């Protein structure tokens, strides 16, 4: 199949900025590249056909360009309704294929997270499992490193992260990192620590607790 | 205006079967080529199947990943296109869109999508555990909502009276096949002694409703 490489995966835009993003075909596709917008919880919507032809009803700030393999969608001054995912699609030959998408997010100034750690509850421990939660609250940009350290041993493979959608009011993200151990493994160790590295923090932040102390 | 409206999604075990339907209006249905396109986080958008117009023998075409397992069909008298799926696999999970392709070019109209979940996991309500505010300005507290299936759960705080500063995280699929999530909120530290904090967890597929009081641990 013809593969379409969209770049970047995530593009940060300030309101009023002129932005563009890229769709590269793994082989020649002439002008048969079509662009779609997909807002959160919505369906794809056709914006541009045959590289550069705008559909009716689509605002004039959208324009497309390119031919052969390298294609570009441009938004001349982004509005807040343009915050969405954007996909390209080729119809040069069968089967028709789509790129992986570019997500447009709101760019704002750097905001450091506030960090919180939560031991497993007594209730959960009584059930045989221990979940330790590290929370990063309202930060920007989205990139952050969260490392679990248990009696000074760096943990790998036993934690999962979740991230909220960008906040509608302050444009920040929040993130949970959840360390999961069996009750027996949890009770083998004393010091549980979450260390957070983020651009907004002049030094990485560690929150920790001693198992069973309060 | 053109409308495409899908139905028939749901939960099914691997090896299972399910039929999707889509009803069209606002264009001459029998003239046009109708498609199913699916979307998942791991594979993105993927064309699935197409059935062309009766004028060209209603030719059908399938993605290699579903050939021999899926069958697309149309009923022009009902303005309907269907996708019969068999031998379903976990990686068939996704949102399935009905879409018109304009004679071998764009997908110029799309439905709202219908969700297919292929999983051997059994339906199960969550356990809800407190994330107690730390004994050491602003405090964070929450509820851990663990080991339920399938999606979704809803979480409110104080029966909806508390909304500011709440973050209910997207669910994550554990290796057990069950989902887990946390819902947290930041509140003034001074309010921990004057205000009670209760998370209300609802999981409709298991008819589970749980209220958990979250207080400082002694």
């Amino acid at each position: 199949d013809i593969l379409l490489t969209q770049s970047p995966a995530i593009l940060s835009v300030s309101p009023g900025e002129r932005v563009s993003f890229s769709c590269r075909a793994s082989q020649f596709v002439g002008s048969s590249i079509h662009w779609y917008q997909q807002r959160t919880n919505g369906s794809p919507r056709l914006l541009i056909k045959y590289a550069s032809e705008s559909m009716s009803g689509i605002p004039s700030r959208f324009s497309g360009s390119g031919s052969g393999t390298d294609f570009t969608l441009s938004i001349n001054t982004v509005e807040s309704e343009d915050i969405a995912d954007y996909y390209c699609q080729q119809s040069h030959s069968w089967p028709f294929t789509f790129g992986s998408g570019t997500n447009l997010e709101v760019k704002r100034t750097v905001a450091a997270p506030s960090v919180f750690i939560f031991p497993p509850s007594d209730e959960q421990l009584k059930s045989g499992t221990a979940s330790v939660v590290c929370l990063l609250n309202n930060f920007y940009p989205r990139e952050a490193k969260v490392q679990w350290k248990v009696d000074n041993a760096l943990q790998s493979g036993n934690s999962q992260e979740s991230v909220t959608e960008q906040d509608s009011k302050d444009s920040t993200y929040s993130l949970s990192s959840t360390l999961t151990l069996s009750k027996a493994d949890y009770e083998k160790h004393k010091v549980y620590a979450c260390e957070v590295t983020h651009q907004g923090l002049s030094s990485p932040v560690t929150k920790s607790f001693n198992r069973g102390e309060c | 205006e053109v409308k495409l409206e899908e139905s028939g999604g749901g939960l099914v075990q691997p090896g299972g079967s399910m039929k999707l339907s889509c009803v069209a209006s606002g264009f001459i249905f029998s003239n046009h080529w109708m498609n199913w396109v699916r979307q998942s986080p791991e594979k993105g958008l993927e064309w699935v199947a197409e059935i062309r117009s009766k004028s060209i023998n209603s030719a059908t075409h399938y993605a290699e990943s579903v050939k021999g397992r899926f069958t697309i069909s149309r009923d022009d008298s009902k303005s309907a296109v269907y996708l019969q799926m068999t031998d379903l696999r976990t990686e068939d999970t996704g949102v399935y869109y009905c879409s018109r392709n304009y004679y071998g070019s764009t997908y110029d109209y799309w439905g709202q999508g219908t969700t297919l979940t292929v999983s051997s996991a059994s339906t199960k309500g969550p356990s809800v555990f407190p994330l107690a505010p730390s004994s050491k300005g602003t405090a964070a507290l929450g509820c851990l909502v663990k080991d339920y299936f399938p999606e979704p759960v809803t979480v409110s705080w104080n029966s909806g009276a508390l909304t500011s500063g709440v973050h209910t995280f997207p669910a994550v699929l554990q290796s057990s096949g069950l989902y887990s999530l946390s819902s947290v909120v930041t509140v003034p530290s001074s309010s921990l002694g004057t205000q009670t904090y209760i998370c209300n967890v609802n999981h409709k597929p298991s008819n589970t409703k749980v209220d958990k009081k979250v207080e400082p641990k002694s």
